[PDB]
């Protein structure tokens, strides 16, 4: 089978600037090649086929271009909404075959978070255990390191965070950091601490409640 | 237009087969071929095969040919791929797909069909509010929603307001517990001066235990 190369893997960019993404095939392909855009939790989109002619309905800032084994993929001026992974696919020998994605990521000024913390609901101790929840919202860069207290102890092991993919129009990220307690370890403590450490903040910003 | 529904996400036991659909509208199905092409992490995009309902002809990639099994029911505009004898290397998001006549390549995509392949069994989702307090205020706006817990497979869906509200809402990838159970929070931003007008309801879908929650979520 033919084999599809892409480079880079990943590749950063403010809005506005340019992206250029290569697709390099293991043997001759003709025109045969394909670019795709894939947005988080879609289907790919169909951007670029026969290597260098738009399909319908696409801006005039994505171009293909290139012949036989070195292919081209363009966005000439890249727009927040543009973050997406990008794939190359041949369809000159069989099996049709894919690159691997590059994936373009915005680069945009420093945000920092805003943080909230969220008690567990009443119906939730009910079960036998207790969900505490800190957000980090609409921040840049994604790098953020999150700390749990609980009466001044640093926890350890009892947390898993989530972060939501680079936003489509702000181009901010937003965390989500989870403590999970048994119900009696929640009831026998009082102070519950969320730490955040982010390039936008000049030190460190703890949001705290009170159990009751 | 042109449009290409695929069916649920689905759990299934390692050793066991299943049966995805997809079925298209907006153009005449007979004369149309359609491809199966599956995406996971491991192999990224691998395209499975090629049906052509017209003639009954299939073609596979040899590396499908012989745990994969396409089918058309004409009548009912609905392509079938059937995957025998699962293993973990099988889940995946599964696409079908159309071509533009001029090779194969893909102009309309299903929108996916996750199958997850695991011992575990399905579970629904437990959901409880995430309320907005002073705690969750910056200045004229207030953060509020939902923990999405101990749930089994992935997906869950979560809207705010039936699909009324939008903006400001993030719904963060699930992740899986050490209890195996996939967690997730929905949260929204919203002004401080609509927590007494409007109400604010999660609504929570989990395709695999058939559930449907709605819960509304109040200051405390």
């Amino acid at each position: 089978d033919i084999v599809m190369t892409q480079t880079p893997k990943f590749l950063l960019v403010s809005a506005g600037d340019k992206v250029t993404i290569t697709c390099k095939a293991s043997q001759s392909v003709s025109n045969d090649l394909t670019w795709y855009q894939q947005k988080p939790g879609q289907s790919p989109k169909l951007l670029i086929y026969y290597a260098s002619n738009r399909y319908t309905g696409v801006p005039d800032r994505f171009t293909g271009s290139g012949y036989g084994t070195d292919f081209t993929f363009t966005i000439s001026t890249v727009q927040a909404e543009d973050l997406a992974v990008y794939f190359c696919q041949q369809d000159y020998g069989s099996p049709p075959t894919f690159g691997g994605g590059t994936k373009v990521e915005i680069k945009r000024t420093v945000a920092a978070p805003s943080v909230f913390i969220f008690p567990p609901s009443d119906e939730q101790l009910k079960s036998g255990t207790a969900s505490v929840v800190c957000l980090l919202n609409n921040f840049y860069p994604r790098e953020a390191k999150v700390q749990w207290k609980v009466d001044n102890a640093l926890q350890s092991g009892n947390s898993q965070e989530s972060v939501t993919e680079q936003d489509s129009k702000d181009s901010t990220y937003s965390l989500s950091s989870t403590l999970t307690l048994s119900k009696a370890d929640y009831e026998k403590h009082k102070v519950y601490a969320c730490e955040v450490t982010h390039q936008g903040l000049s030190s460190p910003v703890t949001k705290s409640f009170n159990r009751g | 237009q042109v449009q290409l529904q695929q069916s649920g996400p689905e759990l299934v036991r390692p050793g066991v087969s299943v049966k995805i659909s997809c079925k298209g509208s907006g153009y005449t199905f007979i004369d149309e071929a359609l491809h199966w092409v599956k995406q996971s992490h491991a192999e990224s995009l691998e395209w499975i095969g090629v049906i052509r309902p017209y003639s009954g002809e299939t073609n596979y990639n040899q590396k499908f040919k012989d745990k994969a099994t396409m089918t058309v029911d004409i009548s009912s505009s609905t392509a079938y791929l059937e995957l025998a004898r699962l293993t973990s290397e099988d889940s995946a998001i599964y696409y079908c797909a159309r071509d533009w006549e001029r090779g194969d390549f893909f102009d309309y995509w299903g929108q996916g069909t996750l199958v997850t392949v695991s011992s575990a069994s399905t579970k629904g989702p437990s959901v409880f509010p995430l309320a907005p307090s002073s705690k969750s205020t910056s200045g004229g706006t207030a953060a509020l929603g939902c923990l999405v817990k101990d749930y089994f497979p992935e997906p869950v869906t979560v809207s705010w307001n039936s699909g009324a509200l939008t903006s400001g809402v993030h719904t963060f990838p699930a992740v899986l517990q050490s209890s195996g159970l996939y967690s997730l929070s929905s949260v929204v931003t919203v002004p401080s001066s609509s927590l007494g007008t409007q109400t604010y309801i999660c609504n929570v879908n989990h395709k695999p235990s058939n559930t449907k929650v709605d819960k509304k979520v109040e200051p405390k």
